[PDB]
């Protein structure tokens, strides 16, 4: 998880000498294993929009 | 704040405002979920009876998404003291929950090891509230945002009157006049990673404000991850 965070969105664990993304609450990791995905319409640390 | 600029709309939805019987604004908070408020244990000391206001981003007019929630528990930490000023953090349970908006969204909570390790090494964070907009000034009625560049704790202690804790860290700079405030204590230090905001600290103290040869201290919330999940779980 060094460097570039094992490409991971938000978080980044080493599991077995191998990189394992992971996400806060109130997300989903993508199919991608890398990404994360919102549930609802006001996720955790995002800036509100109109 | 002093320095910094005012937050545009939807910029600083986390923050919350601890209001005192004279609905007056004293401290700040976080949002961390639609029950939770993190705010600091001293903040707790300066009135009896208060209330929290989300949504709202100037104090002179009542505008759409303001919102006043009463508080059900107040979780201090134990081991806080003004002796020291370590251990400065609070849980507070609202008794209704929040409904997210427009400017009223949680922060995101980081997971310990990663927040330690990736987070905390980041350059900056960003501070925001109503506090004073100078030293012993009058309290901003727009709420305003600054970022804050992390300041190595040596350095920080060499610069310090007073221990800074294991529990704590600090940031800002050591002279261009910039700072957080009295006022804005409690209040949250998020750090963005790629395009999330993680909240990362709560604004403590600091030796008056924007100080030259003085940062802004902050207890340091990895250091209370385990604690803060214990206090949301009732
Ligand atoms: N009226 S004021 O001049 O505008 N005001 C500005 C200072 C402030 O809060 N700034 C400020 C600056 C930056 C940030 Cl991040 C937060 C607060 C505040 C103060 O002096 N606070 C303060 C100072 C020291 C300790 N402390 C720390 C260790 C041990 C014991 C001990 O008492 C506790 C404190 F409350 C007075
Ligand atoms: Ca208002
Ligand atoms: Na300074």
């Amino acid at each position: 998880c060094s460097l570039d965070n094992g490409d991971c969105d938000q978080f980044c664990h080493e599991e077995q000498n191998s990189v394992v993304c992971s996400c806060a609450r109130g997300y989903t990791l993508a199919d991608n294993g890398k990404a994360c995905i919102p549930t609802g319409p006001y996720p955790c640390g995002k800036q509100t929009l109109e | 704040i002093v320095g910094g600029q005012e937050c545009k709309d939807g910029e600083c939805p986390w923050q919350a405002l601890l209001i005192n019987e004279e609905n007056e604004g004293f401290c700040g908070g976080t949002i961390l979920s639609e029950f939770y408020i993190l705010t600091a244990a001293h903040c707790l000391y300066q009135a009896k009876r208060f209330k929290v206001r989300v949504g709202d981003r100037n104090t002179e007019q009542e505008e759409g998404g303001e919102a006043v929630h009463e508080v059900e528990v107040v979780i201090k930490h134990n081991r806080f003291t003004k002796e020291t000023y370590d251990f400065d953090i609070a849980v507070l349970r609202l008794k209704t929950p929040i409904t997210f908006r427009m400017n009223v969204a949680p922060a995101c909570l980081p997971e310990r090891d990663w927040a330690e390790s990736t987070l905390m090494t980041q350059k900056t964070g960003i501070v925001s509230g109503f506090g004073r907009t100078h030293e012993k000034g009058r309290q901003s009625t727009r709420l305003k945002m600054l970022e804050v560049p992390y300041v190595d704790r040596n350095s920080c202690k060499l610069s310090s009157s007073f221990i800074i804790t294991q529990n704590m860290f600090c940031a800002g700079y050591d002279t261009k006049q910039e700072d957080a405030c009295q006022g804005d204590s409690g209040g949250p230090h998020v750090t963005r990673f790629k395009d999330t905001y993680f909240v990362t600290g709560i604004v403590s103290w600091g030796e008056g404000c924007a100080r030259k040869g003085k940062y802004g201290i902050y207890t340091k919330v990895t250091a209370f991850l385990k604690w803060i999940d214990r206090s949301m779980k009732t």
